[PDB]
């Protein structure tokens, strides 16, 4: 299986530096040029630059020179991209691509901000088929996972307010199951927090 | 920089329809490449070198065009085919992409399934109170939701959030969360959120009274 496993999401101060990983597999690392693409807010894909593995030959977009630094590790078949002097304008999704844009990385989500991490407060949403819900209020880094026990589930995209994200989730189950059978909502991360509800 | 403007930006096509999305390059290019990215996923090379279909791509997809204007064409829109298609040019430096063309499935207008919830005791004891409102499975996405507290519209504190079109029935779902202080909550009784949608001559109302409904 050819796979390009990039590093996880990161939060960084406006000024900090970051180095994203992209460990490849299943193909001749050195036969192809590794590319790095920037995915801004929405639909804005930008070619940052590329590097030729083993030979370390670079080619940068004039716009990303200075901040970007592509380097490689022929041995661990891992490409790297260092982004220095980060600002809020550098928050986006980052992909690495190979075999002429045929293989893409999973993407690395980066948030540049002084806002402190925060554990969310999950709240059970009961009424007053059966429709129910779970509200996860106030967490800072964008990644969070919501599952229900284990499908009328409807997870809604997070919306940021005052440096805190807010996400909700509704699940529609039948009356002959609830409350005899529990419906729990599992929440994970923000500040290493894992919470189960009803 | 060779700018690549895509047209249209977003479109709704019914299944079985013929779609043709174009891509104009500011300066002449040799080939054009097309990418398909679905929400939450990385891009997928769809058609490269203008005409070549990558592995996996269905034969209803075809690439054409020359020099300055290129185009992708779906002979019959499929449910699966909804996504954003980017055009890319590698014929010059640096490499550039198109604005994107978002494809959405056109379907039968539905009305939303509204549900209202009062602040949880956990939240209430915490010092704040948020009344949530789920408006499930509707089409079109155009929907207006108003919060009324004792017949009075609240504008600030409302947090809306639509999902990306449902893969199974092709409808969108909304979620409005009005947030107030525990104090403000315990002072007003009738909380109402109404959806003035396109299928409703009269707004879909869902209401609840703070103490007994």
């Amino acid at each position: 299986e050819v796979q390009l496993q990039q590093s996880g999401p990161e939060l960084v101060k406006p000024g900090a530096s970051v180095k994203i990983s992209c460990k490849t597999s299943g193909y001749t690392f050195t036969k192809y040029t590794m590319h790095w693409v920037k995915q801004s807010h929405g639909k804005s894909l930008e070619w940052i630059g590329d590097i030729n593995p083993n030979n370390g030959g670079t080619n940068y977009n004039q716009k990303f020179k200075g901040t970007a630094t592509l380097t490689v590790h022929k041995s661990s078949t891992t490409a790297y991209m260092e982004l220095r002097s980060l600002t809020s304008e550098d928050s986006a999704v980052y992909y690495c691509t190979s075999k002429s844009f045929d293989y893409w990385g999973q993407g690395t989500t980066l948030t540049v901000s002084s806002a402190k991490t925060t554990a969310p407060s999950v709240y059970p949403l009961a009424p007053v088929a059966v429709t129910l819900g779970c509200l996860v209020k106030g967490y800072f880094p964008e990644p969070v996972t919501l599952t229900w026990n284990s499908s009328g589930v409807h997870t809604f995209p997070a919306v940021l307010q005052s440096d805190l994200y807010t996400l909700s989730s509704s699940v529609t189950v039948t009356s002959s199951t609830w409350p005899s059978q529990s419906i729990t909502c599992n929440v994970a991360h923000p500040a290493s927090s894992t919470k189960v509800d009803k | 920089q060779i700018v690549l403007t895509q047209s249209p930006a977003i479109m709704s096509a019914s299944p079985g329809e013929k779609v043709t999305i174009t891509c104009s390059a500011s300066s002449s290019v040799s080939n054009i490449h097309w990418f398909q990215q679905k929400p939450g996923t990385f891009p997928k090379l769809w058609i490269y070198s203008t005409s070549t279909l990558a592995s996996g791509v269905p034969g209803r997809f075809s690439g054409s065009g020359s020099g300055t204007s290129y185009s992708l064409t779906i002979s019959r829109m499929g449910a699966e085919d909804a996504a954003t298609y980017y055009c890319q040019q590698r014929s010059g430096y640096p490499f550039t992409f198109g604005s994107g063309t978002k494809l959405e499935i056109k379907r039968a207008d539905a009305a939303p399934t509204v549900s209202i919830f009062p602040p949880s005791s956990e939240q209430l004891t915490s010092g704040g109170a948020s009344v949530v409102c789920f408006l499930n499975n509707f089409y079109p996405k155009d929907i207006n939701v108003k919060w009324k507290i004792d017949g009075s519209e609240r504008q600030n504190g409302v947090l809306n959030s639509w999902t990306d079109q449902d893969s199974k029935d092709s409808t969108y779902s909304m979620s409005s969360t009005l947030t107030l202080t525990k104090d403000e909550y315990e002072r007003h009784n009738s909380y109402t959120c109404e959806a003035t949608h396109k299928t409703s001559t009269s707004p879909i109302v869902k209401s609840f009274n703070r103490n007994e409904c």
